[PDB]
């Protein structure tokens, strides 16, 4: 999402995600909530 | 020395044209760009390789008489012959990511600012013949000829 970012013209944790990218990087917590549990291993 | 009496005289006359503050000399910081302007094109490193002091109190404080400047210019005039048209065209051919002459200004800016010694945001604007909009498309073939004639 950082390296293949689109640029219209031409820090640390922070980065300006596009509309699709921001949603893609938000898909993870959504899927994890519905799909993950706690076990002795993990 | 390789220079003729006429060439030495021409160098003296050129040396006299500069609007210096009456020092009767030339500053070590400035002399490189003088030699560039008047003749052959040395690198930033070459100005030290000619046995000029690589460390000093200040390069603006260090200064040279014509008797010291003349051999410093002579050695690069003889030993610092620059590349062929073929060599620079080959270099740009290998550089060009479009492989057709029409290089991108952002990539040109990268290889002048980031790589080697950092060329300034004032230099690049006076070097680039075209412009850098959202396209940035400029032909290197004109630029190579321009700097070949320089």
């Amino acid at each position: 999402a950082v390296v293949a970012s689109s640029h219209k013209g031409k820090q640390g944790p922070s980065f300006s995600y596009g509309e699709l990218e921001k949603q893609l990087l938000q898909a993870n917590p959504i899927l994890e909530a519905f799909g993950n549990a706690k076990t002795v291993k993990n | 020395c390789d220079f003729s009496e006429e060439q030495t005289a021409e160098f003296k006359e050129a040396f006299q044209l500069f609007d210096r503050t009456g020092d009767g000399k030339i500053l070590y910081s400035q002399c490189g760009d003088v030699m560039r302007a008047l003749g052959q094109n040395p690198t930033n490193a070459e100005v030290m390789k000619v046995l000029g002091n690589p460390k000093s109190d200040e390069m603006n404080l260090k200064t040279l008489n014509f008797e010291q400047f003349l051999p410093m210019m002579q050695t690069i005039a003889k030993n610092k012959d620059q590349g062929c048209f073929e060599d620079y065209v080959e270099g740009l051919r290998v550089f060009d990511k479009e492989g057709n002459g029409t290089v991108m200004g952002a990539e040109i800016r990268h290889v002048l600012v980031t790589l080697g010694e950092k060329m300034t945001e004032e230099e690049v604007e006076q070097l680039v013949a075209g412009h850098e909009d959202s396209n940035g498309c400029i032909n290197y073939e004109e630029l190579v000829r321009m700097v070949l004639s320089g």
